[PDB]
């Protein structure tokens, strides 16, 4: 079998939504506030974060079929997915040799001991270097990358959502899009598309862990004003 | 006060 017109034009269309969003020259991370070596690290790396929800923000917009739910389960599904996208995507930084993401800068090579200054303890980082290391070890394709990005975030069992049944379908075109490829594309992926399912309970589990932590950090005033508005709107409790 | 994500407008 081979791919078809219509799920090929979802891949290319995938891939560019990926690169319009995804700065490879990570040029944009001087404009955030300086990494600092109690948590030093908050203003960068809530700075950091608060760009990538914007990235994943535009890129779901890009999501075939997105830019058609209701307004509402938008917010819900990017709201309840971005720390997990967050993640996902953030492998695209982070090298095995180094056990760090390195940003095209040594101000931005961000060690686990940076996240810990940063509100973080290692009951959330280090399942999440164990994440990274799990998911940089399955030497993705481009498309699966991205299409895994899409079906994270088209998961309709998430807080909030109300049209289940369509964003379903959505993301169940997708996952035949991606076993697809796995099967017609991929030499030597013959169990490749069940690792990829397993890595998104991982996500569930991190995303679990880290609101807990974010709950903890964002109730004390002290840390809270060093968020911004995205991360607060986002990452809260507010219906 | 006023939610950012109409930044999905
Ligand atoms: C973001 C991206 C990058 C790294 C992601 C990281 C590295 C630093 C520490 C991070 C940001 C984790 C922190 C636990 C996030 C804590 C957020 C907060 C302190 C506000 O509760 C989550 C993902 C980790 C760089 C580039 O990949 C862009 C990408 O998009």
């Amino acid at each position: 079998h081979m791919l078809s017109d219509e799920q090929m034009q979802i891949i290319n269309s995938l891939v560019e939504a990926h690169h319009k969003t995804y700065d490879d020259s990570y040029s944009d991370f001087v404009r955030f506030r300086p990494p600092v070596r109690r948590l030093s690290m908050l203003p960068h790396l809530a700075d950091l974060v608060s760009y990538s929800i914007q990235k994943v923000i535009g890129f779901a917009k890009m999501i075939p079929g997105f830019r058609d739910l209701t307004a509402e389960d938008q917010i819900a599904l990017l709201k309840s997915s971005a720390i997990e996208i967050i993640m996902l995507r953030s492998n695209q930084s982070f090298s095995l040799e180094d056990m760090s993401w390195s940003c095209g800068g040594p101000d931005f090579k961000y060690c686990i001991n940076d996240v810990t200054k940063a509100g973080h303890t290692l009951e959330l980082l280090e399942p999440l270097v164990k994440f990274q290391v799990g998911l940089k070890k399955l030497k993705l394709h481009e498309e699966e990358h991205v299409l895994l990005m899409a079906i994270c975030l088209l998961s309709p069992d998430r807080p909030g959502v109300q049209d289940h049944v369509r964003i379903e379908a959505l993301q169940d075109r997708l996952c035949d899009v991606l076993q697809a490829y796995i099967r017609i594309q991929h030499p030597g992926g013959r169990l490749l598309y069940a690792k990829m399912i397993q890595k998104l309970a991982d996500l569930r589990s991190l995303n679990e862990e880290h609101s807990k932590q974010y709950r903890s950090l964002s109730f004390q005033p002290e840390h809270s004003m060093q968020l911004t508005p995205l991360v607060l709107e986002v990452f809260g409790s507010e219906v | 006060r006023h939610k950012i994500x109409x930044x999905l407008q």
